[PDB]
């Protein structure tokens, strides 16, 4: 049985990592009903968008949502993890970020307080994540210049 | 596609200093190096030195290490991928054995091992 | 320093090979070998860009080959314009070109 | 020779499956010409979008198209099939959905009447598709908690 | 040290191919600040979008940017290279496109003059790129009809 959207937000990181598809779905099934415009097709043409800037304003909100999706898919793309929800990398874990052991992290902490504890070094980790790939780019570069 | 024009030839008696001008076109003057080489009449021709128009770093043969001064004029843009420039070569002490044919050349590739290797040559000049 | 092999010729259509070698300080191993066609007193031309590859616009009949001691350059399908003087060189990335002594003689078939 | 956009819509499922790139292209080359705005750049500035809500209305139509693309790429993403056009899964085929054999399906039926015959159980199959991955998520979970 | 956005545009193709992540980032960090709408959330509500069609006009510009991103990700998708920045294909290189050797291309040319030299045959190469996959589609087709 599945706890529902964001159900494991108070669960251990391992339990939420088991239901990450659940959190992944609310990125799409909020935006499937709005792009549908099936219940919007007939109601006063296109919900009277003439002299109603809330209609455009509403539309701009829909744009922000798909724009955020594109930000996350871009990050998964430049880290070579586009197709997968869980991917391992080559970046070693610098201990200065967090000193907690594996058992304490995955069976004693929630993703919220973890993201709060590591929000300080997120940019650095992303930099290593954008950098580390670059050594794969370079190995492919060796295969390119023969 | 590039061209390397060289200055007019002139004969000067030994003891004085001179200057050779090598004008470029048909490529990006800052992309390829500039080499100066002499063909000795009676012996084997010898490479003299090279200089980067962009980096400005110069490396000469020990046979002309403290006897040659090189200078590269700032390139003049022509196309989106073509510029024009001037390369100058100088000798401090002149002698009778300095007689021979001289040439200016450009680089082959921009990077790699064969970067400064002479590829495209000038028409040449004659000396005393 | 680099001593180019003696001048060898041959009739048109066959193949001719010229070698280049020197002391272990400028030997052909661990160095890059370049070959040039140099008519006397005229503008030279580049043939081989490194010991195993060619320059843009070089006919494939001009092939190269370098051993752990000496390097060679083979010219197949000889033609009238092949009568010229040739020189070799040794170079790296931070050094300069060290020209060989030269191989000048080349002959035509049936004159 | 290539039948053209949606050319194999009346062909056997195998033949259309050979030219799925053709149907894939009309998702992009309708929207390349509109995002181009090259023929739109000079014509009366931005096609006079002041006091013309059809211009905004038009724009909202363009938004719906890229929004639908994002729905399909999200589904390919959460099924671990982002990079490929044909991917095999771990979900076994429950016979209650269709009883037809393989030869009758791929060499006797078109994709239209197939999609019509299975539209009843599409949501269930998607649920198994979102679920089955979750066992891969769990295998990666075993590799995570060591 | 990293030359910066588009820094290696005048470098050899090999050097730019080493810093393609740098050029990849300006697709996302221009559009992260605009979708953020954090500095836009409070300034006169939604930057007064009533009676200001520049606001909508501005929004349409943001749409064109994410639309272009979707064009490139679609092309990487239909070439089976979604997850990777460097991918090798099955299409052989027809010599009529360019006669230059590998050393002259990667250590003597920049990406600009290369793209200018090959802009003539780009569509043909894309056609082989859309076609060649189709033989992979067909191999998967052999595995489908058993
Ligand atoms: C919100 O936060 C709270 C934190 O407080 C969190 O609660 C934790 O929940 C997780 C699981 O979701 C627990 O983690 C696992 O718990 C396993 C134990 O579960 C069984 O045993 C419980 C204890 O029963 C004891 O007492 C009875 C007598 O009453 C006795 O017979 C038993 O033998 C045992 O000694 C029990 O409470 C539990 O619940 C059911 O059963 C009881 C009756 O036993 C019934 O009264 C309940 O109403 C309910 O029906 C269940 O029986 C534990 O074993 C496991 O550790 C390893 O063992 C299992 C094998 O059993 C492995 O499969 C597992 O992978 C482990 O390797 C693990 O610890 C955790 O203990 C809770 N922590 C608490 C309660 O403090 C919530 O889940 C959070 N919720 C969200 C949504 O985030
Ligand atoms: C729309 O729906 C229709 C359904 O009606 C569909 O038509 C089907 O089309 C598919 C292919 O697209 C057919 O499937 C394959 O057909 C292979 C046979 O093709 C050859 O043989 C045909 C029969 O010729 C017989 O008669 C002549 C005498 O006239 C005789 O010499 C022959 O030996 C043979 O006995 C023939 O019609 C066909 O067409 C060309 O040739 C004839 C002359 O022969 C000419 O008149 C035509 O104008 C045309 O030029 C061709 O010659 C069949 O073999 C194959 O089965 C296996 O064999 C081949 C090896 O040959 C394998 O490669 C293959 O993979 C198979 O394993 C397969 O059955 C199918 O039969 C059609 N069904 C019909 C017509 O009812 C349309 O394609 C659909 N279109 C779209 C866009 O959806
Ligand atoms: C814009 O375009 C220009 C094109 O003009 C381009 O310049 C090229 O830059 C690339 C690299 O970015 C060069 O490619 C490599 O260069 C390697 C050589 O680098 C060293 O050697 C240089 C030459 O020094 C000679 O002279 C000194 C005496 O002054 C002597 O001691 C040396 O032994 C040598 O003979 C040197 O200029 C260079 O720069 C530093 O050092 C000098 C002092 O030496 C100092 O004055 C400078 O200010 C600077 O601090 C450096 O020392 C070359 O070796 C390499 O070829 C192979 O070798 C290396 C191993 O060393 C391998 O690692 C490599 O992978 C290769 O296999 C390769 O050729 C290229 O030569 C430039 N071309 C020029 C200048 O014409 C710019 O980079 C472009 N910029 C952009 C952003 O696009
Ligand atoms: C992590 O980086 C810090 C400096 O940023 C360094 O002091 C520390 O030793 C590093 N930890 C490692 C390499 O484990
Ligand atoms: C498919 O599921 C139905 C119930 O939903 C079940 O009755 C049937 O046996 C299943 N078929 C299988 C497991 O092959
Ligand atoms: C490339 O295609 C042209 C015709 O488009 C052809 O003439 C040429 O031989 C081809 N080159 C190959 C196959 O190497």
């Amino acid at each position: 049985v599945f706890l529902g959207f964001l159900g494991a937000a108070g669960s251990t990181m391992g339990a939420a990592s088991m239901t990450l598809t659940v959190q992944a779905r609310n990125l799409l099934s909020g935006i499937v009903q709005q792009q549908s415009n099936l219940l919007r097709a007939p109601e006063c043409q296109q919900h009277l968008l003439k002299d109603t800037h809330w209609g455009i304003k509403q539309l701009q909100a829909r744009v922000l949502a798909v724009e955020h999706y594109l930000r996350d898919q871009q990050l998964l793309g430049i880290w070579g993890c586009s197709g997968k929800l869980i991917c391992c990398t080559n970046v070693p874990w610098n201990s200065s970020w967090s000193n907690r052991n594996l058992s304490e992290i995955w069976d004693n902490m929630t993703w919220l307080q973890w993201d709060k504890e590591i929000s300080n070094y997120t940019q650095i980790i992303y930099g290593l994540l954008e950098e580390s790939q670059n050594q794969q780019e370079k190995n492919e570069q060796d295969l390119l210049a023969l | 596609q590039g061209q390397l024009v060289q200055s007019g030839a002139t004969t000067t008696k030994p003891g004085s200093s001179v200057k050779i001008s090598c004008k470029t076109s048909g490529y990006r003057f800052n992309f390829y190096h500039i080499n100066w080489i002499r063909q000795t009449a009676g012996r084997g021709p010898e490479w003299m030195g090279w200089i980067s128009p962009y980096s400005g770093d110069k490396n000469l043969a020990p046979a002309f290490q403290d006897r040659v001064n090189m200078t590269t004029d700032t390139e003049v843009p022509v196309t989106s991928f073509t510029s024009t420039g001037a390369a100058y070569m100088e000798i401090r002490n002149l002698t009778s054995d300095d007689t021979g044919t001289y040439f200016c050349a450009k680089g082959l590739l921009r990077d790699g091992s064969s970067t400064w290797l002479p590829y495209l040559w000038g028409q040449g000049t004659l000396l005393t | 320093v680099l001593t180019q092999s003696a001048s060898v010729s041959g009739s048109l259509g066959q193949s001719v090979t010229i070698s280049c070698t020197g002391p272990n300080s400028v030997c052909c191993s661990h160095k890059s070998i370049s070959w040039y066609q140099w008519p006397p007193g005229r503008a030279p031309t580049l043939i081989i860009y490194e010991d195993n590859e060619r320059a843009p616009g070089i006919s494939p009949r001009f092939s190269g080959y370098k051993s752990y001691w000496s390097a060679y350059l083979t010219i197949s399908d000889l033609r009238p314009e092949d009568e010229t003087t040739y020189y070799c060189c040794s170079y790296t990335h931070n050094s300069g070109c060290v020209f060989g002594t030269g191989t000048k003689v080349s002959v035509l078939g049936q004159s």
